[PDB]
């Protein structure tokens, strides 16, 4: 029938997109690390157009959103219970195929539990052995104590929301429970704080406009871009929001009237936003300075 | 010597008993160890303090007992760190014992591990090229027969009683060299009341 | 039947290749024929004692 | 350990070990078991010696195999 | 060893020099900021619009002591060695 | 090496340190040391419980079954950690001296009863 | 500095960068040019910088070169099968020629990724040996497990030493 | 890589090899046994204590 859009359309991709955008300076920031003598070239004015291009192409691989996935369904699968086995062993044996060729996803983990049960391993017992036998950089075994309530905070004071979900994403799962708890967690103090730039022109801005439509705070965002001459991105906003939610106020007040441009604003601003008073003030004030800049 | 910071030492750093010794400089600069030759050994001494005694030229931390190496105190730890490349200098490179340079490596990791020392955290790429748990492995698998009749995977697990006849043939092949016959064993493992 | 981990194993080949079916795995016993420990051996392939009297 | 010429030791020359003592009843279940265990076990053998040899087989007298052999050497000229 | 220290120390070409010497854009190549060019100096007067020619093999002397290093096989229980700072 | 007759043997290699041991699964000849030489590497076993409580035991079952297809054996205590995972049935004596076991706690029943029912 | 006119030459960065792997066919390569005529100039290029990359990569193929023995320059390989491929190279660069015979006699880039992929498999991340094959030695190097006694010694429950004495 | 015969190492098996089958034991001293101390003379050996 009517299929909302996902996170992976290409329609929502390049909406996205356009809203993280692409700042060189900030995509290739020096990074702190063992460091050797450059190396210089002799370069022309269209040579110097090449290289700059290819740094835009190899920007938007290392800006690549990641997936959007669902909080994965634990398991609990008993293979077999053999009640003979029982009381003859007092820890778990936790046997783990390990073969090069096999995708972590179909690779089989059981557990045979002292009480002769053979059941399949937890998900929290699955990536912690796919780590023992197939470690992965920045991964660790143990779960890490910085990802605890206080420890977070104090990373949220520094402006290091970027560090803590590149933490995440090297140490948790996509699917799992922590790597969207700890996200869930990092898009609501930006949003407290206003720090909607730190996460922009990189790869965990979509993710987090995903999370505020889904859940209906965009608020702040929206009032965020006005306030850096970005409409086109508050437009699009807008726009997204209406997709995904068709049955609401302002979609509905959107197609009576055909708004476009900064309506759209206007019209989601009064029927749905929280803040539809700060945000006319905003947009107002906005509004005005454009008018100066144009004579 | 009782240092009135060990609880707080962050705030000795930020003191001016500590701007008129050091000033801006770090703690390791004025130092220099005493060895024969142009090459220095490649180890620096165990520790400078033995039973409660100091010995002639202490180390940059052990000189000052107002210098505290706690996972707390950013403000001293930064300074055996490269703001360049996020290393830990040897102890050669400051000249402090090996007891303290091991102390701070300990203060320094735990610091980045409380989120109170920055550093370079790279952005990796995931672990799996797929994200879809569609697969026996994660998911339910078919209970075979007899696990919902409740039985035993293959029917030799349980013990069977043979026939008398098949026993007195056991008897008569062991002949004077037997054991008294058990019977079939109990259904569930014992416990000790 | 197949022991357990092995019959997870195959049932899921199935249904990663495509192939949807109900029925269960089985090893055909019907060719290991087993003997008892007591029948006649061949004796045309068996050594004998080497000549070192003692 | 010892070799052939070795000569055997003084404390073993009146030394008797007398088997064990045997259970009719475990005796003749254990008995049993080995006897379907090791049935069981030789099918699993014989199914995986099949793998073995149809790969090898497969690999130098494939449909794949001779199907990309031909299109090199039908690339060369 | 001070007389020609200082010697080759002030007979060294700039970024600017070099620039204005052909002509063309010095741009700066670091491994910590990936393919990024930036631009260290560039001409004041008229860029050259052609490219320099692509050498296949530069015809340049080399040195034992470096090449022999890059390819592991300078070894010496002297170098590298751990001293205080400078 | 070349050895008078003998076969490859699936066994467990003994490693670690003191009172720490470690097995690695190994595919060796038949005659080769414990530690020796061996063909291929198959997994490892770990006894010691881990901080989950738990024993990690690692399989190569695509290489197990590869070898075991060439003409290779097996030990008793590697028949008896393929058993317990599912791969091969319960050895005879994994079920044997589980009834011993039950037999003789339920023999201990007895003594500690009597005591308590008579003293 | 390094003895030899274009010195680059022998270093491993150099002979590294071909890219001409000859296929099983290829057995022995025989060069025919001349040290004088314009025609020539890229045949004497060719044996003066590629040659040494080409037997760096194909060191089972055998290499001769014949000088002012006909009045142009050639190139012939000799096959296992028996057959010989004959390549005038007269009046082409030595880039030309390394290009040429690349695309008659040389492997792609297909066939070179997948020989390599072989070999990651044949380091398994899982097994514990010897740093020289293996990532890990031992099991208590992983975080969780029991560490080594020469580091963390074990409780006096566990050693060999106290459960004698404790039974005994 | 010409290795230096070894005769006497050939000489030695033919020779033992033919003695084996000159010198042989019948099955009458093999087989033999001690109805008393229930040993084989040939070699000494004591039967297995459930073949008495
Ligand atoms: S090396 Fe692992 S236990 Fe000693
Ligand atoms: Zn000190």
């Amino acid at each position: 029938e009517t299929k909302k859009p996902t996170f992976m359309d290409e329609e929502v991709q390049s909406i996205l997109t356009k809203m993280t955008g692409l700042n060189l300076q900030k995509t290739f920031k020096p990074a702190i690390q063992e460091l050797k003598p450059p190396t210089y070239k002799l370069m022309t004015q269209a040579q110097l157009e090449e290289a700059t291009r290819q740094a835009v192409e190899a920007a938007k691989v290392r800006l690549k959103m990641p997936p959007v996935l669902e909080e994965r369904v634990p398991i609990n699968d008993v293979l077999a219970e053999d009640k003979i086995l029982e009381g003859t062993e007092t820890t778990k044996y936790v046997f783990t195929d390990i073969s090069y060729s096999i995708p972590h996803r179909e690779r089989f983990i059981v557990v045979r539990e002292p009480s002769g049960t053979l059941r399949k391993a937890s998900w929290e017992e699955r990536d912690r052995m796919i780590q023992v036998y197939f470690p992965k950089e920045g991964r660790k075994i143990l779960t890490p104590i910085i990802f605890k309530e206080e420890n977070l905070r104090t990373m949220y004071s520094q402006d290091r929301h970027v560090d803590v979900l590149n933490l995440c994403f090297a140490q948790f799962e996509p699917d799992s429970t922590e790597y969207i708890k700890v996200h869930h967690k990092t898009y609501e103090d930006i949003d407290k704080r206003g720090k909607y730039d730190l996460l922009r022109s990189t790869r965990y801005f979509g993710g987090m406009v995903w999370y505020f439509v889904n859940n209906k705070k965009i608020d702040g965002l929206l009032i965020d871009q006005i306030q850096r001459d970005l409409i086109d991105d508050a437009t699009n906003l807008v726009q997204l929001y209406h997709v995904l939610h068709p049955d609401g106020q302002s979609a509905q007040g959107a197609k009576d009237q055909a708004a476009e441009g900064i309506n759209l604003i206007k019209v989601f601003a009064k029927t749905e936003a929280q803040k539809g008073a700060y945000i006319e003030l905003t947009l107002q004030t906005y509004q005005e300075a454009l008018s100066r800049h144009s004579a | 010597p009782i240092s009135p910071y060990k609880d707080e030492p962050w705030k000795y750093l930020e003191s001016e008993e500590y701007q008129e010794r050091y000033g801006s400089r770090p703690v390791w600069a004025d130092y220099r160890r005493n060895h024969k030759g142009g090459v220095p050994p490649q180890r620096t001494r165990k520790t400078c303090i033995r039973r409660n005694k100091v010995v002639g030229n202490p180390c940059p931390i052990c000189r000052d007992h107002k210098l505290h190496v706690d996972f707390r105190n950013v403000k001293l730890l930064e300074q055996f760190v490269c703001a360049h490349t996020g290393i830990i200098f040897y102890a050669p490179y400051t000249g402090v014992c090996v007891k303290q340079h091991k102390r701070l490596t300990q203060a320094i990791q735990k610091a980045r591990d409380h989120g109170l020392l920055i550093y370079h955290i790279p952005q990796v790429e995931p672990r799996d090229l797929d994200f879809s748990t569609s697969h026996g492995a994660v998911s339910a698998t078919p209970p075979a027969p007899t696990l919902v009749s409740g039985d035993p995977w293959y029917p030799w697990y349980n013990w069977k009683q043979p026939p008398e006849r098949e026993l007195s043939r056991l008897r008569r092949l062991y002949q004077g060299h037997l054991q008294e016959e058990s019977g079939p064993p109990p259904e569930s493992m014992p416990k000790m009341p | 039947p197949y022991p357990p981990l092995l019959r997870a194993m195959i049932i899921a080949e199935r249904q990663k290749n495509g192939d949807t079916s109900t029925e269960e795995p089985m090893l055909n016993v019907q060719r290991i024929r087993m003997e008892p420990w007591d029948y006649p051996a061949k004796q045309e392939d068996k050594g004998r004692a080497k000549g070192t009297p003692v | 350990r010892k070799t052939r010429h070795d000569p055997l030791a003084k404390s073993k020359i009146e030394r008797v070990n007398m088997p064990p003592a045997v259970d009719p009843a475990e005796f003749f279940v254990l008995m049993e078991r080995y006897q379907h265990y090791r049935q069981t076990v030789r099918a699993l053998r014989m199914e995986f010696v099949s793998e073995v040899q149809r790969k090898v087989h497969e690999a130098r007298a494939g449909v794949l195999a001779e199907r990309k052999a031909l299109k090199d050497a039908a690339e060369h000229r | 060893l001070t007389q020609g220290l200082f010697r080759g120390l002030s007979r060294q070409e700039t970024h600017q020099q070099l620039a204005d010497k052909k002509g063309l854009h010095v741009v700066e190549i670091r491994e910590e900021c990936g393919p990024l060019p930036i631009v260290v100096a560039s001409p004041r007067g008229p860029l050259r619009k052609d490219p320099e020619p692509e050498d296949e093999v530069p015809d340049v002397k080399l040195d034992w002591e470096d090449v022999k290093t890059a390819q592991g096989m300078k070894r010496s229980v002297w170098s590298n060695l751990k001293r205080a700072a400078t | 090496k070349a050895y008078r007759g003998g076969h490859l043997t699936i066994r467990l290699a003994l490693g670690g340190c003191t009172n720490r041991p470690f097995y690695r699964i190994v595919a060796a000849h038949n005659k080769c040391p414990r530690d020796g030489r061996f063909v291929e590497q198959l997994g490892s076993y770990d006894p010691l419980p881990n901080s989950h409580g738990e024993k990690l035991v690692a399989l190569n079952l695509d290489r197990i079954r590869h070898w075991i297809g060439c003409g290779a054996h097996l030990s008793k205590p590697m028949e008896k950690l393929l058993g317990l995972a599912g791969f091969f049935p319960l050895h005879p004596m994994m079920i044997t001296n589980a009834e011993r076991l039950r037999r003789k706690r339920a023999r201990e029943v007895l003594l500690a009863s009597q005591k308590t029912d008579a003293e | 500095p390094m003895k030899g006119r274009f010195p680059i030459r022998r270093t491993l960065q150099y002979l590294s960068q071909g890219n001409v792997v000859f296929k099983d066919s290829v057995k022995v390569m025989t060069v025919n040019y001349n040290t004088h005529g314009e025609l020539g100039e890229g045949a004497r290029k060719f044996v003066f910088f590629n040659i040494p990359q080409i037997q760096y990569k194909n060191p089972w193929v055998q290499i001769m070169m014949f000088k002012n023995m006909t009045p142009s320059p050639f190139l012939r390989f000799y096959l296992d099968s028996g057959e010989q491929v004959l390549v005038d190279v007269e009046t082409k660069s030595n880039k030309e020629i390394m290009e040429h015979i690349r695309k008659i006699l040389g492997k792609n880039e297909e066939t070179l990724r997948e020989e390599e992929e072989e070999k990651k498999q044949l380091s398994h991340p899982a097994n514990f040996g010897p740093r020289k094959y293996c990532l890990r030695e031992c099991i208590c190097e992983v975080e969780g497990q029991v560490p080594c006694p020469s580091l963390v010694p074990l409780p006096k429950e566990m050693r060999g030493k106290y459960k004698a004495a404790l039974k005994a | 890589k010409k290795v230096r015969p070894r005769l006497i190492a050939e000489l030695a098996r033919r020779v033992r090899a033919l003695r084996e089958q000159l010198n042989r034991p019948r099955d009458s001293q093999l087989y033999a046994v001690d109805y008393e101390t229930l040993t084989r003379p040939f070699s000494g050996r004591r039967l297995p204590v459930r073949a008495w």
